[PDB]
RNA sequence: CGACUCUUAGCGGUGGAUCACUCGGCUCGUGCGUCGAUGAAGAACGCAGCUAGCUGCGAGAAUUAAUGUGAAUUGCAGGACACAUUGAUCAUCGACACUUCGAACGCACUUGCGGCCCCGGGUUCCUCCCGGGGCUACGCCUGUCUGAGCGUCGCU
RNA sequence: CGCCGCAGGUGCAGAUCUUGGUGGUAGUAGCAAAUAUUCAAACGAGAACUUUGAAGGCCGAAGUGGAGAAGGGUUCCAUGU
RNA sequence: CAUCUAAGGCUAAAUACCGGCACGAGACCGAUAGUCAACAAGUACCGUAAGGGAAAGUUGAAAAGAACUUUGAAGAGAGAG
RNA sequence: CGCGACCUCAGAUCAGACGUGGCGACCCGCUGAAUUUAAGCAUAUUAGUCAGCGGAGGAGAAGAAACUAACCAGGAUUCCCUCAGUAACGGCGAGUGAACAGGGAAGAGCCCAGCGCCGAAUCCCCGCCCCGCGGCGGGGCGCGGGACAUGUGGCGUACGG
């Protein structure tokens, strides 16, 4: 168990952090799953979820094989929008549901230098825990 | 007579806007506020009410000065520094 | 704040619960009457080599 | 109003005694930073003594006491004399000094400096400069036989 | 199309004041534009001027503070705004100099009677 | 009065800017909780305080 | 000596502190006059003062002031002390050698109302009631 | 027969108890232990595209720069942002900036009025007007300059 | 939540108790100081009360008139509901 | 006889800490409780002033916050979703 | 009957500095009640407390004996345990009330004036050059100013020198 006595268990004070959590730590903070041929390609588990990335909807009423964009992330909500992930309201209009990043599993990754220097920070750190228990 | 007739006859004001601490406390006769004594070079304060000591505090305001010497403070108010330029 | 929330108790008291609680830990009826379970264990003094 | 057979009691309490009340909380983390507080003292002074200087046989004054035998403040000038110790090079070898207690029999005078010379020749003296030692002490002997004294320095029996 | 502080810095004090002046004029016909109705995307131009007239005045104000601060080094006296700041306590403070300073009764004593390292065998 | 120092009048006017009603799109905004201007003062009702 | 400052002399409450007249400042008037001094001259550190003359109805004293922050002071240690922040308006505080001696300090048997400091000090150790953790 | 009244039950109202929840307190402990004439605390007035409060900020005004981060902010709109001839947002914050009162400092204030020195314009240097900038509080230390005294003296 | 222990800010009908809510009273008292309204029309879903017109009255220049000081602070003025 | 050497000066540590900055915890309270303040709270409001000083938490997993038809001038309904 | 030296004073928007005000839980200096208890009440108590005023710091104050003791003597200050609800005070009523020794936490010592000696050996300021800017120092120079014999610095302080 935590015996870091600076870092907090109360409830109070991590639900406070959470819910109060500046965008850029609500940033990984909404990280979501690879599936398991990006956790193969790259050694690495988990990822931020942005803006452009493909994932599917792995619990819900949305569950199922199908892959969809990721179309907004609503960091302030805590949710993000998928294409596909969309219901009618009263009047006709569609809109989207909105769904949190650790119930999806993301499939492909929007590639740019800073994802490529993020996953090979996260896959080099994992090496070194790897022979550190070896 | 002393009742509603009485209250008719009330229109100057005794206090007015203190230029200090902006209470409507400055006796316009006397030049003095009721509450900070603002001629006085030192603040009206007193230990028998402490309540009222609360309501005008440090830190009920903005701490427009005080803010940045208790962040400065973290960092042993360096001065004439400047991050690693990128 | 004051409200005397602490104790002393006797040392020779306190050794004393320390040699009723071991000894009782030695008993199986007390053991199970615990609920730990020890059916299958094979001697309730139970004792391991020191490689643990 | 006093019933039947009691003690006639007198409690101090008739002065706002709630007002000054001093809690105990603090003490088991005050017990923690003194120990700590000791710790790196210690380690500070890397091979001197734990405790600090070493103090004289003193006899504790009254008639209830004198029968006892105590640690004093430091060494009086007397001893420091008698036992050819400078009174300013003492303090700096790690023996207290007191200028202010004077002997007056010649027995605990002279306990006192049969203390001085024991402590004096216990004591290992590492050179100034640790390349050229000038009369501290044979390397041999600080090699590794220096090590931090831990208690008072030659404790006081009865 | 917008402008940054990086590429500014380069710049001389009179293509700054010009820059400085037309990014005004801008703001001012945006303003003239926002009371006569306008367009959002006029409106929302009135912070980018903004921000702009701010990023173009921060550059001034710190190149003419840099060359003030060259100007008075080594100087004996500095205006009042070019010295630290502290705390007005720290600013009272004996300097480093004369805290360290030692009468020479003082330095005798540490001469003649250094702190001998020591140990005491059991 | 007719007659004002440029402070009172100055007073007056920021007490005359901030009685209005809350716009309502911050209805709309995520966490609002606010409902209306539970500031309002009317003239008749609630006199200033100068 | 020190007149009580009540309007016509009247001090409402028991007799005990009817007093009005014969009543006697607790510091001495050259204290008061360091004081007075002192409080003139803020920017100064005063260090002592002595007596140099009286009549009837006043005392002459002479206050030694020093400058903290001139370099003669600054740069001369033994005398470096006084610049630090926590001798300002010793005067005022009873550090002088004359506002010392109206607090009842020293040592010994005579002095037993000040052990700890101050008569407060000694006051508080007195009258705070210790409720230890296990009484 | 109805009405009315009473009792009981069903349902519906009125009301907001109960229970469950808790980004709040209270208590204890720890480590630091830092304001101000280089203008504090406090107050006033302003500042957002749509903004009243709260919050943030000071005419560079819901923020500039720098650094870290690395694609958002979001209620709506608008518009950027090759993320490499560098970057949204957030955090940090060491550069810069920081209106008016206020110890508050030219004098004064429930109003207002000076003086001195530079710069620019009408002048087209001479001092009038307009604007801009810098000064102009009290006490006090060291030194400086200018002085006063039928204070003590010296030379004439 | 039961059982074995432990610890309480541990049990309400009252305190002219505290806070909140709700009855009967009760569709009751009342909406009675300063003479007074009426006809037609318009707008409007709707008119004793609004507007216009026509009458009959009142204030009667120490006014129920026209303007100010203090105080208020936008109540001023249009448009809409 | 003993004991010190006043009327000048400095000095860390152990000690204190219901204000401040930043943390951790609890056999504490659980929206009439716990801070007055869980919320735009020293706010609204009251008093000439010194000062006094509240009430006020909860849709839902997601606004999916009831399109459309119908009566009514609307509030409000009946269907539908 | 002018010019100087000094002394004692004055002015300046003179050159360079410093103080003011806030917070105030803890700390230092003063001032300082009454409710209350005494089953009344005046001394006493509350209490050197509340309120009032002033001054600080990260701690403050205190502090190296004009001490304790009476011993086979201890040895600055501060804090804890104990002494001790004791010695003592008190309408000797109600009530109040320490210290020494002992055990611990910590532990650290010193500096002037004076008496003397040393060609004032001393210090501040302003210029110039150099090394550096960081809490502005060093080094050198100035028949450059001032302070200072109405006493600066070195030695030295009761433990003697
Ligand atoms: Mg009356
Ligand atoms: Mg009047
Ligand atoms: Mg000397
Ligand atoms: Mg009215
Ligand atoms: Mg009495
Ligand atoms: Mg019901
Ligand atoms: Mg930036
Ligand atoms: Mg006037
Ligand atoms: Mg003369
Ligand atoms: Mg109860
Ligand atoms: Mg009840
Ligand atoms: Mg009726
Ligand atoms: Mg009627
Ligand atoms: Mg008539
Ligand atoms: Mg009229
Ligand atoms: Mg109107
Ligand atoms: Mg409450
Ligand atoms: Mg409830
Ligand atoms: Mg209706
Ligand atoms: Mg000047
Ligand atoms: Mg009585
Ligand atoms: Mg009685
Ligand atoms: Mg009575
Ligand atoms: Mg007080
Ligand atoms: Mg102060
Ligand atoms: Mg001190
Ligand atoms: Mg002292
Ligand atoms: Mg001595
Ligand atoms: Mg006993
Ligand atoms: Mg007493
Ligand atoms: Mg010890
Ligand atoms: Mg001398
Ligand atoms: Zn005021």
């Amino acid at each position: 168990m935590k015996f870091n006595p600076f870092v907090t268990s109360d409830r109070s004070k991590n639900r406070k952090r959470h819910f109060n959590a500046p965008s850029h730590i609500r940033r990984k903070i909404m990280s979501s799953p690879l599936s398991k041929e990006l956790r193969q390609k790259y050694n690495v588990r988990s990822m931020p979820i942005r803006k452009d990335d493909e994932v599917q909807v792995v619990r819900g009423h949305y569950k199922g094989q199908q892959i969809g964009k990721v179309v907004q992330v609503y960091r302030k909500k805590y949710v993000i929008y998928i294409e596909r992930v969309q219901r009618e309201k009263a009047n006709g209009t569609t809109v989207h549901v909105g769904i949190h990043p650790s119930k999806v599993v993301i499939t492909r990754l929007k590639l740019d230098k800073d994802r490529k220097k993020i996953l090979e920070r996260k896959a080099k750190s994992r090496q070194v825990g790897k022979e550190k228990g070896k | 007579t002393k009742g509603t007739s009485s209250f008719g006859k009330r229109r100057n004001k005794t206090h007015t806007l203190c230029r200090r601490c902006g209470s409507k406390a400055y006796h316009l006769q006397k030049s003095t506020c009721g509450k900070c004594g603002y001629p006085a070079k030192r603040k009206r304060k007193y230990n028998w009410s402490a309540k009222a000591k609360r309501r005008n505090t440090t830190g009920t305001g903005r701490m427009r000065h005080l803010k940045i010497v208790y962040r400065r403070f973290r960092h042993g108010f360096r001065e004439g520094t400047t991050p690693k330029p990128k | 704040t004051w409200r005397r929330w602490h104790r002393r108790v006797n040392t020779t008291q306190k050794r004393y619960a320390i040699c009723s609680a071991l000894a009782a830990s030695a008993l199986p009826a007390l053991v199970m009457s615990k609920g730990h379970r020890i059916e299958e264990v094979p001697e309730l003094p139970l004792v391991v080599e020191d490689k643990v | 109003a006093p019933s039947r057979n009691g003690m006639v009691l007198k409690p101090h309490f008739h002065k706002d005694w709630q007002r000054r009340v001093a809690t105990w909380f603090n003490q088991p983390a005050r017990k923690i930073r003194r120990r700590k507080a000791r710790q790196a003292k210690a380690r500070r002074i890397a091979p001197r003594p734990a405790s600090g200087p070493i103090r004289p046989i003193v006899r504790c004054p009254t008639v209830r006491y004198h029968t006892k035998v105590r640690a004093g403040r430091g060494f009086s000038l007397e001893e420091l004399r008698v036992a050819g110790i400078h009174k300013k090079v003492a303090r700096t070898i790690g023996i207290s000094v007191d200028p202010r207690r004077r002997n007056k029999s010649t027995e605990s005078l002279q306990a006192n400096v049969q203390r001085l010379k024991e402590y004096r020749s216990k004591l290992i003296l590492f050179p100034r400069k640790p390349s050229a030692p000038k009369k501290g002490d044979s390397s041999a002997e600080e090699l590794k036989l220096a090590t931090q004294l831990t208690g008072p320095v030659m404790p006081v029996r009865n | 199309a917008k402008i940054k502080a990086r590429d500014l810095r380069g710049k001389k004090k009179e293509e700054l004041l010009k820059q400085l002046d037309d990014l005004k004029v801008e703001l001012s016909q945006l303003r003239v534009a926002k009371v006569t109705g306008g367009a959002a995307s006029k409106l929302s131009k009135i912070r980018v001027v903004r921000k702009s007239i701010a990023r173009v005045l921060t550059v001034i104000n710190q190149t003419q503070k840099e060359n003030l601060r060259k100007f008075y080094k080594g100087k004996k006296y500095k205006p009042l705004d070019l010295r630290p700041k502290k705390t007005r306590a720290m600013r009272r403070r004996l300097n480093k100099h004369e805290e360290n300073l030692k009468t020479k009764k003082q330095q005798r004593k540490e001469r003649l009677y250094p702190l001998r390292k020591y140990a005491v065998k059991a | 009065s007719s007659h004002k120092t440029f402070r009172i009048k100055r007073f007056l006017a920021k007490k005359q800017k901030q009685n209005r009603p809350i716009p309502q799109w911050i209805r709309m905004k995520t966490g609002n909780k606010i409902r209306y201007n539970s500031k309002r003062r009317h003239w008749r009702r609630t006199k200033l305080g100068l | 000596g020190r007149k009580r400052p009540v309007p016509k002399g009247a001090t409402y409450g028991k007799p005990v502190h009817h007093g009005v007249n014969q009543l006697k400042f607790a510091r001495s008037l050259q204290s008061v006059a360091e004081e007075r001094a002192g409080r003139h001259c803020g920017a100064l550190r005063v260090l002592n003062s002595y007596w140099v003359g009286e009549d009837s109805t006043y005392k002459f004293f002479e206050v030694i002031l020093i400058d903290p922050f001139h370099k003669a002071i600054r740069r001369n240690p033994d005398t470096q002390w006084i610049t630090k922040p926590v001798h300002k308006h010793r005067e005022m505080r009873g550090l002088t050698s004359a506002g010392r001696k109206s607090r009842g300090l020293g040592k010994g048997h005579k002095f037993h109302h000040t052990i700890g400091g101050s008569r407060r000090a000694a006051w508080r150790r007195r009258n705070t009631l210790q409720l230890h953790r296990y009484r």
